[PDB]
């Protein structure tokens, strides 16, 4: 048998990403701007990390005004212009700071122990956008949208990190990432085996995340004369599921994303399914691909019991 | 079943009217290297005439691939070698 | 060889035990075992939901004795294994790698009275 | 710049004692 | 059904043994459960050693390793035992230091024996996995999954309360060290070798490689990922930053320093000379020395990177159409030979160059480019500078980078010389028996620490270059030159690359010591350039173009160092060199001449006969001959092939390439070597806005060389039109016309 | 000797067109239009001596916008672009690109000519597009014929409904799976120029390409169902509807229910009969690709 070896050390790194990672981790470990009591070094994000360490949370609340104050607005502009490129580097910097300060926080927390899926939320943007103001020139960018939710979906599991087994030699391929369609590995890592299809999913080993798709429309204050309201799908993942109830005036801050037609990508078990889009792809064959504007929100606010003495005095100021 | 041979850069192809005699006829007329122009424009003017000559001669290959197959044919074909020494001998005879 | 059915998705036959390729497959009558199967649409109770909101639907598998125990309109407490399976229609109509959820019921208790 | 082994034992025992 | 039955009974027996080693003591009520040893548990450690001996070693199987790994013996049994022993021994040492002969261990010998056996299993189970040819199919099937389990092992070792097992291992070492040198049995020094081997296993574990089967054709989906990582293990846990943090917190660095600095006076050096070098190599295989000296600052470099990205994005969107995709624009271009060629675009409507780049890019036929298929990974070797990309950067933090800088500085200032002398003592007798791994790690250790001391002496004047003065002995010269020569004659190319790096840094060190002081320097430059080594360094670039990018970059740096160290002797003429004589050099000796030489240089006549013989092979070389030997066409071919990757490289490598192009095209004055068309296409690509940045300092000398190049090109084509053919083809070899082709008569 | 470029099937030079429009936009003052609109008897010369377009282009670099409203009757005014006016009635999609590249080159020449201290990055980053209006007589939706295919027309109508914004790719972003090389390719007429391998020679792995959907750069496309105005309809039939495709800045420039005079090219595309097949029906979908909205 003949085998070809591929190394992970050959991969080209994009140095702007790890410089963003260094700037973000220095922003976490060196912010120290608070007016609580006297003017003192506080490092409020480190205190928030110990707050997670006490209360076993998994999401971080970061104000965007702090990012604008740190390094003349340049780091905030670098995050806001290309959030999708720097998001693994943002997660790596958060993981490095948590490893430096709270080493037990990296695990989920008892034999089963998985990597904690840290979710980064950036709130308090300087401007808010309307659904009518959404353009496709600013996808992958940090945007805030005010709207009213029409209906909300079931809290369903996404396949976040996937593990598969080869049906021939029972080899294990894990950390397969599914962007928008359910994907299986192509090349069997055993050099003796030559399997290409027929991979069986490992339900237990794979790591899942919560999913919710809420559909929003613009508020009646900004609806002009004689127009049907334009709609937008907003994705809530992780801790932010079931936070927004339908019919409320609410602000989502997060990422504008674009989603492809999944049926046109050749999903297993689904027949290929009116506006002409792009084509000329190998996965498309002769078919065309359509695109829809959606949103990937990272933080939600809504702008529209315990009958015992001890818990009420604990909850009191 | 032998149906067709796929075409490559051959000795009869360089010795046609559209080929290296075209280069000897029109390269000194077409190529202009000037000190007033910057080096990008000069180098692109060098590339442009040879790229049009390549797209008239052997349009199947890309231009860097065309230079690679010219290197291979110049290392291989003997008729091209005696033509190349014949050009030099004819110009030093005059 | 005989393979056990998980009552979520059909057993994927990639090859055969003698030939390493797909072929014609039909059920032999040498060893066949049949069990009862019934899906119920378990809607959330309207006194349990928040007032004015929408109910939630999860398909629940009833096997063996559990068939015909539930009735349409009967309020129940189902104690069951909460599994998930891959379907292509949810990924088709949602745009994200989303998995359907299936409750395999181990037991049904009638919720008689206020309890 | 010679590094003494007895200094490493002393530093090991001292950083066992208080660790600074 | 024998194989799966044997596998399941083996897995059952390893499961029973793993339950029989110990338990977390759930009976006692402590908020952290203290680990309690099982009854008759040392016999279980000997049974794991017996299982790893009888099955894994002679029978050529790796089933026992995964049978251990899936039941978490290292994660849940050996590490809590060693950490409990470490904590108990530390508390007992504190209480015995404050008051001696109070609160002893009950069974300290038993605890020391089980700790030693646990460390033996750590070394035996985290051994580096090499799969060469003719190995068993079980190892070939199991190699990737066992590498993943070793990655889990490295993460669990470095992450379990910041690696207290490292403190346990150094405590097991200082159990040996406290004994006097005369009273130490060889078993105690073997325990020291066990500890040093454990540290080399902790450092040396790297992510595996993704191997595919190429018998079947590659489908349209292709390779979707090459990730070879376990679920809980990330790239941050494996990386060197956590290694430096866990080593500095647990004082591994001081342990390595105090064994390196007193290697000859305190320890038997033959036991631990090789694992110490392996440890130093496994630090320094993936660290670039220029990035260790950094010269808001992160935001400063970030702002410059966004400015560079903004300029490149502006140059990209110059080509981008202003309208949408369906806005159809068709353009018909004509040559002065009347023809119509149609292109589709909006930006290509106005300018000719974008339209011609479209017409070049519209073709769907691609030439074959043959690949070496990276056969270095077939040998058992770690990923290093010989395998990593030139643009790969290790991202040290501030504290980790400062601790690594302090450790390397104290290593060079304390015991680089003693360790290097001991290793070149050992390898000069074991030269014909060492496999490629020790040759590669010796040459890389030597080259890395010589280069780091050179860079530190260049940056700061406080450091002394004489701290790597034992690099300049004749024994290391002989060893490095013989390793490079034996690598070349056997056509081994990894050791050739490592020796090329080592020889380049050797020449750089010689040049630095010569520039510092102006002597033994003429003796050593006569020593290195003796024999047929000038022909070796001459024909190394001729064979460079076939191999990888890193080999070709080392060819650049080695040839630049050779020409820089040999251009210093152009006027001084001191080029006496021991040469190889071919035919008869026999001379009838005269004993009167011998005795007057005895009176002259105070010598015995046997070594005067040696001097009289060695004077006969002494020759002199011409530096113009060295240049003219270096000017062969495959050397220009490999340098043009190296300049093709101009996006990835920094300014220094292309500065070296254009300096050699100035050496060819201005100084040597033969210009037909650079009158080839691939250089013209590459110069168009570099001088385009899509290529080199205008703010970069490289484009200045690229533009100057291209200006002088096109000036001489227009001179040659104005004097002779026949060279219009000569740009296309390789240069001609016929002697009747080749003088006119190369020089113009 | 110079390989000049010709608009396809037209025998019209690129260089003649792009010099005629350039010298036009440098040297068109409004008094020549006042001559050739028969408004000589109502001249206001103090608004006529100055350059009509150079002042507007100096205003665009200060306001920050990058869209030039232009009327085509001035092409009848200035002589050198007179035949170019017929190009606007004959071959719109080429010459419109020629005008917007000439506009961007005029910003470049105006910055570098008077030595005004302005950064070239902000000039070259923005995309300039021409917006021609008032090109000719208003045409009816009934009188539209297949002789108007690939021509520039005006329409008068009302908006029935407005779709949400449709993404259209402008640069496709591709990534190698074995070496993480991130490269960019150009979309042309809806087909992706997909590479078979990396541009890097070091890996050059075939079939390793992946499309990163969210890192591609996009543009806007909105389809408007234009309805014929009730003043000019025949008495027998309902007003007809046409597809009206706006792009980029002109998306959401048209509200609902308002009367608009729209300017655009009249194009016909083949509709695809089956979703997974290449078979195209004989009937063609007609849409007005919009270059200006009034
Ligand atoms: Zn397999
Ligand atoms: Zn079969
Ligand atoms: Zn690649």
């Amino acid at each position: 048998f003949k085998s070809r070896a591929l190394n992970h050390v050959k991969k080209v790194d994009d140095v702007t990403g790890e410089k963003v990672r260094e700037a973000f981790e220095q922003f976490l470990e060196d912010f120290s701007v608070q007016s609580t009591d006297t003017g003192e070094v506080e490092k409020v994000y480190r205190a928030q990390i110990e707050f997670m360490k006490i209360y076993d949370l998994n999401t971080i609340y970061i104000d965007y005004q702090h990012l604008s104050m740190r390094e003349n607005g340049a780091l905030a502009m670098a995050i806001s212009e290309q959030y999708y490129r720097f998001l693994p580097f943002l997660q790596k910097g958060l993981r490095r700071v948590v490893r430096k300060y709270a080493p037990e926080l990296l695990n989920t927390s008892s034999p089963e122990q998985t990597e904690r899926v840290f979710q980064i939320s950036f709130f308090n943007l300087p401007t808010v956008h309307r659904i009518r103001d959404i353009r496709s020139e600013k996808i992958g960018s940090l945007l805030s949208i005010s709207g009213t939710v029409t209906r909300t979906s079931e809290v369903r599991p996404e396949l976040y990190k996937a593990s598969f087994t080869c049906d021939m030699c029972r080899a294990i391929v894990d950390n397969v990432e599914q962007s928008f369609k359910y994907t299986e590995p192509t090349f069997c890592p055993n050099p003796s085996c030559e399997n290409r299809a027929f991979w069986t999913l490992n339900v237990t080993r794979s790591r899942f995340l919560d999913w919710q798709k809420v559909r929003i429309q613009e508020n009646a204050n900004e609806i002009p004369t004689g127009s049907m309201p334009r709609t937008l799908d907003v994705i809530l993942r992780g801790d932010s599921v079931e936070r927004a109830k339908p019919g409320d005036r609410c602000k989502f801050t997060g990422v504008e994303i674009v989603v492809p037609d999944v049926t046109q990508l050749g999903l297993p078990g689904v027949k290929p399914s009116l506006n002409s889009g792009v084509t000329g792809l190998r996965s498309l064959g002769v078919r065309d691909l359509t695109y829809k504007i959606s949103f990937l929100a990272c933080h939600v606010i809504s702008i529209g019991n315990e009958r015992d003495q001890e818990v009420f005095l604990n909850s009191l100021s | 079943r032998k149906r067709r041979p796929q075409v490559k850069l051959t000795a009869e192809k360089l010795l046609s009217d559209k080929g290296l005699p075209y280069v000897l006829k029109n390269a000194h007329k077409r190529i202009r290297i000037s000190s007033k122009k910057n080096s990008y424009d000069n180098l692109s003017n060098i590339i442009q005439f040879y790229q049009l000559w390549a797209h008239e001669l052997f349009p199947k290959a890309k231009f860097k691939d065309f230079m690679k197959i010219c290197q291979t044919v110049g290392k291989t074909d003997p008729v091209l070698r005696e033509y190349r020494v014949s050009l030099f001998r004819d110009e030093m005879g005059m | 060889g005989p393979f056990f059915q998980d009552s979520n998705e059909e057993i994927r036959i990639s090859f055969c035990t003698n030939c390493k390729s797909k072929g014609p497959f039909r059920v032999n009558g040498e060893k066949t075992v049949y069990r009862n199967y019934q899906r119920v649409t378990l809607q959330e109770a309207p006194g349990t939901v928040p007032p004015g909101r929408l109910p939630r639907h999860r398909e629940v598998i009833l096997l063996a004795d559990l068939v015909d125990v539930s009735k349409p309109g009967e309020e129940v407490e189902v104690t069951g294994i909460y599994k998930n399976n891959y379907d292509g229609n949810l990924n088709a109509k949602n745009g994200f790698p989303v998995f359907a959820t299936i409750i395999e019921a181990n037991s049904i208790k009638r919720r008689e009275g206020n309890t | 710049k010679f590094f003494s082994k007895e200094s490493f034992l002393a530093d090991f025992d001292d950083s066992s004692s208080n660790e600074d | 059904n024998a194989a799966d039955f044997s596998l399941t009974v083996l897995r059952a027996r390893i499961a029973l043994l793993a339950t029989a080693i110990g338990g977390p003591d759930y009976t006692s009520q402590i908020d952290p459960p203290p680990y309690k040893l099982g009854d008759d548990c040392l016999a279980c450690l000997k049974d794991l050693k017996r299982w790893f001996k009888l099955v894994d070693d002679q029978q050529k199987r790796w089933d026992v390793a995964m049978a251990v790994a899936e039941y978490r013996i290292l994660t849940d049994d050996l590490l809590p035992i060693l950490i409990d022993w470490e904590n108990k021994c530390s508390l007992a040492a504190k209480l015995a230091k404050n008051n001696p002969d109070h609160e002893e261990f009950r069974n300290k010998a038993y605890y020391d024996k089980i700790a030693l056996n646990c460390l033996q299993l750590l070394v035996l189970m985290t051994w580096p996995l090499i799969v060469t040819e003719q190995s068993s199919s079980n190892q070939i099937t199991l190699y990737g999954e066992l590498k993943k389990h070793q990655l889990v092992y490295k993460k669990t070792i470095l992450s379990m309360e910041s690696g207290k097992v490292l403190r346990a291992a150094i405590r097991l070492a200082l159990d040996v060290i406290k004994i006097d040198r005369l009273s130490r049995t060889p078993r105690d020094n073997m325990v020291l070798k066990l500890v040093l081997n454990f540290f080399r296993n902790v450092i040396a574990i790297e992510p595996g490689e993704f191997t595919i089967n190429t018998k079947k054709s590659m489908p349209k989906k292709g390779i979707t990922s090459i990730d070879t990582l376990p679920p809980n293990v990330s790239m941050d846990d494996i990386s060197l930053n956590t290694v430096i943090s866990s080593f500095h917190k647990n004082k591994v660095f001081g342990f390595l320093l105090t064994l390196t600095s007193s290697l000859s006076k305190e320890f038997d050096q033959d036991f631990i000379n090789i694992p110490l070098l392996e440890i130093m190599f496994y630090f320094t295989k993936d660290v670039n020395q220029e990035l260790l000296f950094p010269r808001t600052s992160a935001g400063f470099e970030l702002s410059k990177l966004l400015q560079k990205e903004h300029q490149m994005r502006k140059n990209v969107i110059k080509h981008t159409s202003a309208r949408h995709s369906r806005f159809g624009g068709l353009l018909s271009i004509q040559t002065p030979d009347k023809t119509r060629l149609t292109v589709s675009g909006s930006q290509a409507l106005v300018d000719e160059k974008i339209a011609l780049q479209k017409l070049d890019d519209s073709k769907k036929w691609n030439k074959r480019i043959i690949k070496k298929h990276q056969s270095v990974a077939a040998e058992g070797l770690p990923n290093s500078l010989l395998n990593s990309q030139t643009g790969k950067a290790i991202f040290f933090t501030e504290s980790n980078g400062k601790h690594f800088k302090e450790f390397i500085n104290n290593f060079i200032d304390s015991g680089f010389n003693i360790l290097l002398h001991s290793v070149t003592n050992y390898f000069t007798t074991e030269q014909d028996r060492m496999v490629t791994l020790e040759q590669v790690e010796y040459l890389l250790f030597f080259a890395w620490f010589v280069k780091y001391q050179l860079l530190r002496s260049k940056i700061d004047n406080s450091a002394d270059i004489k701290q790597v003065s034992e690099a300049l002995k004749e024994v290391t010269f002989i060893l490095v030159s013989s390793l490079l020569r034996s690598a070349y004659d056997l056509k081994n190319w990894t050791v050739t690359h490592a020796g090329m790096i080592a020889f380049n840094e050797l020449l750089n060190l010689v040049s630095r010591t010569k520039a510092a002081q102006e002597t033994d320097i003429e003796f050593i430059v006569s020593r290195l350039f003796s024999d047929e080594r000038i022909q070796l360094l001459s024909n190394l670039p001729k064979i460079g173009s076939k191999y990888s990018l890193q080999f070709m970059k080392s060819c650049i740096e080695l040839t630049h160092s050779v020409l820089k160290v040999l251009e210093q002797y152009s006027d001084d003429k001191t080029l006496v060199i021991e040469g190889k004589s071919r035919r008869q050099k026999k001379f009838n000796i005269s004993e009167g001449d011998i005795t007057k030489l005895i009176e002259e240089e105070n010598v015995d006549r046997d070594e005067a006969l040696d001097i009289l013989t060695s004077s006969l092979r002494s020759i002199e070389v011409n530096f113009q001959k060295v240049q003219a030997n270096y000017m062969t066409e495959p050397v220009i071919e490999t340098y043009i092939n190296f300049l093709e990757r101009f996006r990835e490289l920094e300014d220094d490598s292309i500065k070296k390439v254009f300096s050699f192009f100035h050496r060819v095209f201005v100084q040597a004055k033969e210009q037909a070597l650079l009158f080839r068309f691939d250089l013209i296409i590459l110069l168009r690509e570099m001088l385009s806005p899509d290529g080199l940045d205008r703010m970069s300092r490289s484009r200045k000398y690229v533009s100057q060389f291209s200006d002088y190049f096109l000036a001489r090109l227009k001179k040659r084509l104005k004097k002779s039109p026949a060279w219009f053919v000569g740009l296309l083809f390789p240069p001609l070899h016929n002697s009747e016309v080749g003088f006119y082709q190369r020089y113009g008569e | 000797s110079e390989p000049l470029r010709i608009i396809w099937g037209t025998n019209v030079s690129i260089q003649e067109c792009t010099t005629n429009f350039r010298n036009f936009l440098m040297s068109f003052k409004y008094k020549f239009r006042k001559i050739l609109d028969e408004r000589e008897e109502f001249i206001n010369n103090t608004t006529d001596e100055e350059l009509y377009y150079i002042k507007q282009l100096n205003e665009m670099r200060e306001l920050g916008t990058s869209n030039l409203n232009l009327d085509a009757r001035n092409l009848l005014a200035y002589k050198q672009t007179e035949d170019l006016y017929h190009q606007l009635l004959n071959y719109p999609q080429e010459v419109i690109s020629i005008m917007d590249q000439t506009i961007k080159d005029c910003m470049v020449s105006l910055i570098v000519d008077n030595n005004l201290d302005y950064d070239l990055d902000e000039i070259e980053t923005k995309f300039y597009k021409v917006r021609p209006y008032n090109v000719g007589s208003c045409k009816g939706m009934r009188e539209l014929n297949p002789n108007d295919i690939d021509k520039l027309i005006n329409l008068k109508g009302l908006v029935l409904r407005s779709t949400p914004v449709i993404p259209d790719m402008k640069v496709a972003f591709f990534k190698c799976n074995v070496c993480d090389h991130t490269m960019a390719v150009e979309i042309d007429r809806g087909v992706i120029q997909e590479p078979a391998r990396c541009e890097r020679i070091d890996c050059n792995e075939p079939n390793s390409m992946s499309l990163i959907h969210n890192r591609c750069s996009f543009a806007d496309k909105q389809v408007i169902k234009l309805q014929e105005t009730p003043d000019f309809v025949p008495d027998g039939q309902t007003p007809h509807s046409i597809s009206l495709c706006v792009y980029d800045e002109l998306v959401d420039s048209c509200r609902a229910g308002d009367r608009i005079e729209v300017t655009g090219t009249f194009r016909s595309i083949p509709i695809r009969a089956n979703s997974r097949q290449r078979v195209l029906k004989s009937l063609y979908k007609t849409y007005v690709d919009v270059v200006h909205v009034k």
